[PDB]
RNA sequence: GGAUAGUGGCCUACCAUGGUUUCAACGGGUAACGGGGAAUAAGGGUUCGAUUCCGGAGAGGGAGCCUGAGAAACGGCUACCA
RNA sequence: GCGGUAAUUCCAGCUCCAAUAGCGUAUAUUAAAGUUGUUGCAGUUAAAAAGCUCGUAGUUGAACUUUGGGCCCGGUUGGCCGGUCGGAUUUCCAACGGGGCCUUUCCUUCUGGCUAACCUUGAGUCCUUGUGGCUCUUGGCGAACCAGGACUUUUACUUUGAAAAAAUUAGAGUGUUCAAAGCAGGCGUAUUGCUCGAAUAUAUUAGCAUGGAAUAAUAGAAUAGGACGUUUGGUUCUAUUUUGUUGGUUUCUAGGACCAUCGUAAUGAUUAAUAGGGACGGUCGGGGGCAUCAGUAUUCAAUUGUCAGAGGUGAAAUUCUUGGAUUUAUUGAAGACUAACUACUGCGAAAGCAUUUGCCAAGGACGUUUUCAUUAAUCAAGAACGAAAGUUAGGGGAUCGAAGAUGAUCAGAUACCGUCGUAGUCUUAACCAUAAACUAUGCCGACUAGGGAUCGGGUGGUGUUUUUUUAAUGACCCACUCGGCACCUUACGAGAAAUCAAAGUCUUUGGGUUCUGGGGGGAGUAUGGUCGCAAGGCUGAAACUUAAAGGAAUUG
């Protein structure tokens, strides 16, 4: 679960049309911008004091939340800034009358506010896809069973 | 007990159980690899227009006797060789070699009749017309 | 091992009243099957019965009476939708009459007429006849 | 029988059955209060001892263990309490 | 009946109807917990504590008179026992047939009771790493089996 | 960053080894276009759906591109192959 | 199945039957088919329980945590009701929960927006004497509805609603002349027109709003990093509004968050499953392994003693014999074996294991006012063991002994019978992985009927005995109990039946779950794959063929 400096890539991670003036003495230490997620969800306090970037990122970010709001455990957290959901459910059949259970890989991109692990239930909505697989920004953490 | 998962979330193991002893059925697994369309003579079709090579005494099972007066016709589309009876009396002499005669099943899918060993098939039309008609004299056959 | 104490005790009571003794003993109990016996004293298919609160399950002594041809559970308690409830009751009951298979609706556990009369539904549990 | 007052059933009944199938329950196994003749004291001695029973006092054994009620070792006084 | 065999016995233990108090006992709460302490610090088990308050000393069992059970004492009073003496007795058996494994080749039937040890530390253990008394993960392996029981 | 109508590994440089799977992935068959439906029907079902409608896809095989709001158009062009 | 001389089946005629402007045929899917089975099969023997356990996935899993309306009703305790020689009741009657009826029916709460209607009075006017009656609020009443919050364990489930293109389908209206159909049409005042219509249902999982909180899982608070809070500090941000306004600094309060103090508190851990795992006890058994020990027998050898046969067989012959064969005796060696005890007994997962003794570790059951507290049940892939025959090299190698030799018996005998004889048998090290591995009966669970013996453990007995004397047992007897291999009778039951205490608790059909079968051959063959030194194992069809293959039982 790591994390990494300010700017690490070749070009200097900030926001578009955020414009930190060195004329005037910037008593803040910076203009960070976000915005509210909606569908009720809070912005984490580590968002707004923060100090990544992040453009996928529905805090400080510039994608949008709509579409589909869902919910799953965390199986996989090896990638960077994306982990891999497991929405498990169950699926009916009319003519044996029983159900059979069965699952499914959603990946969504986890923003360097929200901390999570394996474990971790999750709430995350649909984001106007981002590579391939990942059309989800997680919005809601909550931890296993402790 | 009976055997079965009787599970409330068994469907899987139900389903899977099921489809895999469907094949015992003799009629899954002959459509489902795709037999008639395979290894049959016919592929799927139910009569074939042939090419009369021979005609042949094949003599009847235990408690008959007679020799049946069946033919040895060629597929035209596929090139099999094949056994075919030449129906009711007389009719016989209405074939002579190569007459392009017209191949049916036979009544029990594509296993024998009665007293004909491992025959097949049926003609019921000679290069264009019939049996029935040409057995009851009501048509005669054009001469090519 | 010990599955379904629901079967567990309508077995004791199919059992016993099949060769015609008149009580019977269960060992483990639950609230499931004390309000499934109320629905079958309350319908009239036993009389007296007596929780024994034995620590461990709760034995419960049924006085019977005669008067019951089969009990029995449906061993997944299956899900049935307000309209398949009538498709239950005709496979598995005898007329049209008499006869009570037995949800499990967010209501209670209750019996398919007043399941209609309450016009509420959910799984089954077994029947009573 | 088809009828017995299973809730109330008689005590030669009940006493001729196993630990675990009488109505309630119950054990079988009985405390008792020994003296040794050699000191005064009282020691709760269990029936089916599995230890090799002695007194705090003088040392002696009071009960051998063996294959189910504990074997007492020689005349000492006993209270079954 | 059993996990391992084809026995299917009954012997068993059963608490007598009280909650509380077998009236006639009268000596005390704390100090027979001081009793327990005393004794585990002495190198007992939950097990032969609880043996031993019975018959030397006449205790039902230490729920019924000081309100809460043994192991529980030993593991508020800080004599925990590191890891559970039920999975300790299990280690103990299978380093047993271990040995007797490696010094006697030959014995298989010996090599199928020790299948079954291996397979009951694997079931508890697993059990013991679910509800958290354990690391989650543990490691237990066959060459580090006599580090547990030396 | 380019490309694009626009997101996007769509492509490129750089940087990580990830992603899927015995809850059946990947690969094979098919006499596989799909869905609306059809047949047979106690109930639970089983087989079929090229075909009168929606959605798709193709204009001999395969790619490329002008025109145009809209076509990788073929009752358009160009190239090759048949 | 007819047809082999008088064919109710061929070929004709006569007569009839059925479907009828249609009838037959071929082939394919559907019903028949409870012959694909979830509802809903079957596995002792008909096809079919893996050799056996372990075990990951899957599937499943003991018990436990309280309920705002009333009208009617019945059911139990009960009191003023006790009449009857301690019971004998009615009902003016509370509630104890219970069955219908309309609804209490609600979202738990602040931040105030805003109050419908006021506790009224702000005094008397219109009008019947006036709390009749409004125009009105200064002391009250928010939920009748709004949005900044916090209620927040997530579901699986079920009820309701919106979507569920048109045709189709079910169906409502309609005389298309009936109708298959269509969406029409119908009435006049027919001369200057009126008008109904073209519904409704259904659709599913997936979503999406909504109520229900039983069932079924899931989170808490134990090594208190807990909630409460009116508390007491201290930190950090926070950054509105007033400072004319901007931007910066600081007083301020607000709003988080974090950390210690005292306070608030019933402070907090559900049973202990005839579930399971452990601990300890005295036992128990032909459980395994390694030693070690013994027995008689067979064969061989030496030493004898004696005289013509000795084997061997259905009767014989092969062979051995005056160089003493068989027997006798003495003694020794060699190997396997472990009889008499030997059973309707034990033990082990099974194959299997019977000499003593010792070690080595195990193990079931019993006892348990001990322990932990669901730690389980069943198992695809997977792994262990796995009789005997095999196979690779040893060391043994006596007896029996496939191949082989002969001698017999025979129409022939490369077969049974006789005499030998290698591999084997035995074992160490290594493969193999199969059997009628058969109880031809999966496994765990709960219930259903009489009995007597049995093994192992326990308990009781004014029981017996041993003797030295009652005591200590130990054995025996009586009665019970758990476990165990079986048994004997009946059928309530099951079955096609022999038969069955499980093969019962099944059409009155569902306790958890794993495999297996789908007519007989083809065929455990083909080929692909893996394993094996090899023999062969596990996986495993098709072409084509045939109306049977069969299963218990009756009579011959």
């Amino acid at each position: 679960s790591t994390e990494l400096t300010v700017q690490s890539e070749r070009a200097f991670q900030k926001q578009p049309h955020i414009f930190n003036n060195p004329k005037v003495k910037t008593s803040k230490r910076t203009k960070r911008w976000y915005k509210n997620a909606g569908l009720g969800f809070k912005t984490p306090k580590t968002a707004i004091e923060g100090s990544y970037i992040d453009k996928k990122c529905p805090f400080t970010g510039l994608v949008s939340i709509r579409g589909k709001i869902l919910t799953g455990t965390v199986v996989s957290t090896k990638m960077h800034r994306t982990i891999v959901i497991r929405r498990a459910y169950l699926h009916y059949i009319p003519k044996y009358n029983r159900y059979e259970k069965r699952h499914k890989n959603v990946p969504v991109h986890v923003s360097p506010a929200f901390r999570v692990q394996v474990g971790d239930i999750v709430t995350v909505g649909q984001c106007r896809p981002i590579s391939k697989t990942v059309r989800f920004n997680v919005v809601k953490v909550s931890a296993a069973a402790g | 007990g009976k055997g079965k998962p009787r599970g409330l979330n068994s469907a899987r193991k139900l389903r899977v159980h099921r489809r895999n002893n469907r094949w015992a059925e003799n009629n899954y697994k002959k459509r489902l690899l795709g037999t008639a369309f395979k290894s049959s003579p016919f592929g799927g079709s139910s009569h074939a227009k042939g090419i009369v090579l021979e005609k042949l005494g094949i003599e009847s099972k235990q408690p008959n006797s007679a020799i049946r007066k069946c033919v040895r016709v060629q597929l035209i589309k596929n090139g099999k060789k094949v056994t075919a009876f030449v129906p009711n009396d007389g009719c016989l002499n209405f074939v002579d070699e190569n007459d392009e005669v017209l191949l049916a099943g036979f009544g029990r899918k594509g296993k024998a009749k009665g007293d004909i060993p491992g025959v097949r098939f049926k003609v019921v039309k000679v290069s264009g017309v019939s049996l029935l008609a040409l057995w009851k004299e009501k048509k005669e056959k054009p001469r090519s | 091992t010990r599955s379904s104490v629901l079967a567990d005790a309508l077995n004791a009571i199919n059992n016993a009243e099949k060769t015609g003794k008149r009580q019977v003993l269960i060992r483990p109990s639950s609230k499931v099957i004390i309000k499934f016996l109320q629905v079958m004293q309350k319908h009239g298919y036993i009389g007296e019965f007596e929780y024994i609160d034995d620590h461990r399950s709760g034995k419960i002594v049924v006085q019977l009476n005669g008067r019951l041809n089969k009990c029995g559970v449906i061993s997944p308690r299956f899900n049935v939708k307000i309209g398949d409830i009538e498709k239950w009751t005709a496979n598995l009951l005898p007329a049209r009459q008499f006869g009570y298979v037995i949800l499990t609706t967010s209501a209670g556990i209750m019996d398919h007429e007043e399941a209609r009369r309450k016009h509420v539904s959910g799984k089954i549990l077994g029947f009573v006849y | 029988v088809l009828v017995q007052d299973l809730l109330h059933p008689t005590a030669a009944s009940e006493a001729r059955k196993h630990k675990l199938k009488t109505l309630v329950q119950g054990p079988r196994s009985y405390f008792l209060d020994v003296k040794c003749p050699g000191c005064l004291n009282i020691t709760t001695v269990f029936s089916h001892a599995q230890t090799a029973v002695t007194c705090e006092s003088c040392s002696t054994i009071l009960c051998t263990p063996t294959g189910g009620k504990a074997k007492l070792s020689e005349g000492t006084s006993f209270r079954r309490k | 009946g059993r996990m391992h065999s084809a026995g299917k016995g009954i012997s068993s233990s059963a608490i007598p109807y009280s909650r509380n108090a077998p009236a006639w006992f009268k000596l005390s709460s704390e100090s027979v917990i001081e009793q327990i302490v005393k004794y585990a610090r002495k190198g007992l088990t939950p097990s032969q504590i609880g043996v031993l308050l019975r018959d030397a000393h006449g205790v039902t069992q230490a729920r019924v008179i000081t309100g809460n059970k043994i192991m529980r004492i030993l593991k508020s009073n800080g004599l925990a026992p590191e890891i559970p003496e039920d999975l300790y007795y299990l280690i103990k058996k299978a380093v047993s047939v271990r040995k007797h494994l490696e010094r006697n080749r030959k014995d298989k039937d010996a090599k199928f009771r020790l299948i079954l040890i291996e397979s009951r530390i694997h079931r508890l253990a697993r059990y013991y790493r679910t509800v958290a008394v354990l690391p989650p993960n543990w490691k237990y392996e066959s060459a580090t089996a006599s580090a547990l029981v030396n």
